[PDB]
């Protein structure tokens, strides 16, 4: 058991990944270190009173150099440079890459050159030589041996993938396209302010901000039979949390909604057990907080065109939803470690 | 990138360099 | 020339409309009275003051039964059953139906009855018996004597419209899908309290809200050739105006990306000069306020997959861009008001 | 003894009542039937999924004539007029009047002349002849054979009271005022539409609406001695829940903050043990959700001026910290029935 | 004469000012260079695109390394370090300190070290050695031979001060307090993120977050006669603009509500015309957008409590407005130059 | 000011118009 | 339709049966 | 109690983890 994990960036998701681990039955991961652009109080009194999660029902202490949830202590490190991070010295199997920054393959390796023995990134992985892997997609196609750097993709895709999957091991997707009408993040300024992206520059809790996304094209990188069959778009909007995808797809075998719906049903019950939720109700976004799935079908809104052309809609907690998906990737690497 | 390619380089955790591929 | 007009529905398409008419340097109709579940004082205030379109710049005032702008004193009413609206007695050639209730054919007529002559439906029209005309798309065939009961369809249907068309013209459409993100509109609830459509019951402001639409099967009316080819849906996010549309259309005449946007700029000026604004810039919501066009393509977003599967994003100011496609249709009248 | 309870208007105030009571260990009441303007199809729902209170964890199902909440069943009806209400024929000891209209001293007795022993109110008690009680204030003065028409009172007055009371005895108030930044209630339009308070007409999501109140003269009651001493008002704002109160009171007895907060921390183990809470922490609205308390104080923010001027601040869940004084009061009556 | 200026802090306020100038009738200024942490495509943009304000009326052009604006063209330089700045070499006379960071004279020297010859801060003075003005309080004790280190202090205080003025005058403040209700500012965070003030660290759209302010006693610096006599605090709320000061203050020449609310009728049109306004109307934050006055009084609210207790409410547009308290000031130096 | 909001607010006060919560 | 179908047919502009084809 | 934000707020006094606008 115990492989030993450190969390880079105590970021949203990164705390979200914590509350997610903790409250789990059991594990082979031990959250043991945690470094932020912050001090330990600041990072302490944030695991607790959280905007969208609510206050943690928990016993949390803090000293000047680490905290303690339920008398189980992990670490506080104030330093940005991932190299200048004590990984062999603290004996570290794995690293949660939730800075939102070191998400490449090179920069990224910077925990490996620090002494951590493997890299797990909370973001699409940009660059060469990385084993981005999607639970209940290729969750099984993972060998500890392969890559030093794996990523658990993006909010969206972890919701988008365990879907397209089904659609294909079934009806056969010819083409596609996508759009996720999505909850606003921190790559947006509260006010129109200077930025790389003139949209992310633009004040967020007031606007509807198309942002290009790759959460689409990258579904090739887990369901190979898909390579460049999907390319999506991202409207961004003053809910702080949660989102849902407008997936459309052509096929070469025809059908209609009921089949479509019911095929997921099974999936929410059989194949994708625990991965996909199913919804025959008139719900709304803040209903889907806390959700331990990655893809909530809402057959309600499912449609179908001329028999062959399809369109689905699933909600996914951008935040907690994902962070689970990671305890689902971290765990793996633990129960196959060497 | 007549100012960005570097500023973000040398300061990546910059409010104005951050990019979350949602 | 000077045909007499009035408004049941001085609320939103109400003011917008009017502020919009008093905002024409050359105008065919004389709006004379307004019936509104408010008093005069009030209808006065709200024409004047706006949280979206700021203030009105115009000399304004009132007494206990009329409201005065720059000169035109108009008449404020207080009645619910339109039959009991003094139509006849005031030679009201033209009635504005912006209450969002009398959108029944049958609900339309109770203006004729009480004593009016022609009534306009600022929304889709219910059941048999109404001309449904989209400016710059089929307005080609307006003839006074055709139907006396006409609709301007939905904010959204309007968007779908010109684009649908030009799509039909240059590559013509087989079938697609529609996904509008829409801004909250007063039929929702601020926060949760009862409502027959149980999504519409949910707190508009803090909550992605999904609702029915037929505002897309709201095509054929204006396009004979497009019979139930493209069904959409919609989602109601937290901003009080300005909305964008997500099309997705398997075209038959094979095509590529910028050759589509080619046409949008062709048409942007050719046929649609003043219908579609054409937009490569990188913009969000608060950039289409005050905006007159209707369909408003975000070009830098279009996304042809496998040559066939076009995807095009489209803006619009739902309130305002419509409160002109009315004051245009509305003008169309006085020029065949035979 | 169980006194058997009916609920009129399943509002916010009326759905939270149900969740809180329906929650506690030992309860003295028995909820039996609820009068909203809504089928049981819908009430299940708005009780089941609060936009704010997050999923409700419980065995809830509906028929056409009642809602079932984990085992227990209460009948649901659609009657607007109290008098048609089958109360006597349902052995209804106490009803809750919270449609917020029959808030009259009179009309709310239409409930009684519809069968019911005693009727509760959830807003101020306007017109003469009506009981008001601030739980843990005058609550000491409760007399079944005093009124049949009680009142918990404004969401702000129950926050107010357990404050001024406290100061008036320790130091003593000469006079004051207050103001509260306020969660945006259901009585001010989602957008700019007709209304009787020109401000409320205005879209609370997008503005800052100040409005009148009698939440203060209101204190000039259950605290007799504060007679026409404190007034003021409040502003409402785009936070769907939990409001918060800045109190400005003179006194006849000089003090210093560090003690001011000490006496207060006092009444947070004594006379108000469960009425007032306490943050030495640095929080922000969303931090006080699900908070079973009448007045939250931030020690810190607190501030003295010369000794005879006191700025005091109180949080509060407008929706819930109140639906637990109602519950409380309710169960009060239930224990001193007859 | 007609001197040269610099803008150091081309963010929300920076641009505001810029547009503030480019509106005006008459100018004793000419801008020609802004230091920003951005590029010039960027500078152009938020100048001509703006959630709050709205696109600029103008032909607006940029190039690799500067922008032009309807002729009057300004140079664009990117330096975090003020000391490597080309002022002496471009003979910049006055610099606008609107990065909002060099509050202390310390950072205000480094531009003068850099060859510019005076400097105005868009934020409070820090440490000593720094000048301080607000039109109306002491627009008059102005002397060029005093400091080249000056500020309008802050938004908030522009409201407090002009107001506080008459209040000592015709009544003679003994003491008070005040709560400044206030939309948010680019210092917070859209979502829970790290930060030194723990309040300012949590999602700024979905909480009333309290912050600590100097706009308080630090108003004893234009009328020292309020030397630590006010104080008060700050409450932030989900608007992205406009805001209001909840003032209260004891007196020794006492009053009725309409007394002062009549006083403020006088100052409006006289001593304080252009520095204050006077709405009695039913209004909210959105209407006051773009209001040049430093304080705006909603009559309705102004109150008493046994003659001496006085309370008034002052809308400022902390962005736009605050600028026209600046733009103005920039033109008190340019006019009085040597 | 009761030409309206009162002779109408006497009758249908559940309304989008008449709801006063003495908050 | 159980409740709403009718009430809404009788007070049709009432805050609760208000559908704008969006 | 500033065991991190002296140093950081001395190199980056404008990184959002740091700002203060004194309204
Ligand atoms: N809701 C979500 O946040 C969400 C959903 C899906 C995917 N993701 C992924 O989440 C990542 C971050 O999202 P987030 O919510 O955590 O935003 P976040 O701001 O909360 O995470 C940023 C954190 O990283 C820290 N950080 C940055 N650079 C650092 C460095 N060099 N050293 C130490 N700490 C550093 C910062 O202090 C900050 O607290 C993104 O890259 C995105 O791909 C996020
Ligand atoms: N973005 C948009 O606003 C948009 C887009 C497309 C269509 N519309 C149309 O707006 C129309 C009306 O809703 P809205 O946008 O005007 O919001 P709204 O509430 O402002 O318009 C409703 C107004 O009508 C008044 N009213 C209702 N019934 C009345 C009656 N029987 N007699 C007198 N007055 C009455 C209401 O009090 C209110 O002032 C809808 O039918 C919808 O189709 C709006
Ligand atoms: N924070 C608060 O919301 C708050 C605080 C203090 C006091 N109050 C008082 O609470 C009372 C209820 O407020 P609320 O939040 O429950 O408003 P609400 O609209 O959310 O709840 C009212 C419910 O009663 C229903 N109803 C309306 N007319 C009816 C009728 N004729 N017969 C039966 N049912 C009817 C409504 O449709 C709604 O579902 C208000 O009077 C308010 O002043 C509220
Ligand atoms: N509420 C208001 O809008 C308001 C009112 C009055 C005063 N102020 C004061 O205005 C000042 C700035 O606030 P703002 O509202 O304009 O936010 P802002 O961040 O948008 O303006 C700051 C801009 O300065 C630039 N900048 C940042 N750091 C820089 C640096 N080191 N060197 C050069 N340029 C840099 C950035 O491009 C940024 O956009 C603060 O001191 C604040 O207290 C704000």
């Amino acid at each position: 058991m115990t492989i030993r994990v450190a969390i880079n960036g105590f970021g949203r998701i990164g705390r979200n990944f914590l509350r997610c681990w903790f409250g789990r039955q059991n594990t082979d991961l031990e959250v043991v270190a945690i470094n932020n652009t912050s001090d330990a109080r600041t990072a302490a009194h944030l695991l607790e009173y959280d905007s969208v999660l609510g206050r943690f029902n928990a016993d949390i202490s803090y000293d000047e150099n680490s905290i303690t949830v339920n008398g189980k202590t992990m670490k506080i490190v104030c330093d940005r440079n991932p190299l200048n991070l004590p990984w062999k010295e603290w004996d570290i199997d794995l690293v949660i890459e939730s800075t939102g920054v070191f998400v490449t393959a090179e920069g990224a390796s910077k925990h490996i050159q620090a002494g951590a023995k493997k890299v797990l990134i909370t973001a699409p992985g940009k660059g060469e030589g990385v084993g981005t892997y999607v639970i209940g997609v290729n969750d099984s196609e993972y060998r500890h041996e392969d890559f030093a750097v794996i990523s658990n993709a993006s909010c969206t895709t972890n919701c988008l993938a365990p879907v397209a999957k089904v659609l294909h091991d079934n009806f056969g997707i010819i083409k596609g396209t996508m759009t996720t009408t999505h909850s606003y993040t921190l790559d947006q300024r509260i006010l129109d302010a200077s930025h790389r992206d003139l949209r992310r520059a633009r004040a967020a809790a007031v606007n509807i901000v198309p942002t290009t996304t790759g959460a689409a094209k990258a579904v090739a990188l887990v369901i190979p039979e898909l390579k460049g069959k999907l390319n999506g778009i991202a409207l961004r909007v003053p809910t702080p949390n949660v989102s849902v995808v407008d997936l459309v797809v052509q096929v070469e075998k025809p059908t209609i909604t009921e089949q479509v719906n019911e095929v997921l049903q099974k999936a929410s019950q059989t194949t994708m057990k625990g991965i996909i939720k199913y919804s025959d109700l008139p719900l709304v976004s803040s209903d889907f907080r806390g959700t331990d799935e990655s893809s909530i079908v809402d057959s309600s809104l499912t449609l179908v065109m001329d028999g062959d052309l399809v369109k689905v809609i699933a909600w996914y907690d951008n935040e907690w939803g994902y962070s689970q998906r990671v305890v689902d990737l971290a765990e793996l690497a633990a129960r196959k470690w060497a | 990138e007549p100012f960005f390619g570097d500023y973000c380089s040398e300061n990546p955790d910059a409010a104005e360099c951050l990019i979350y591929d949602d």
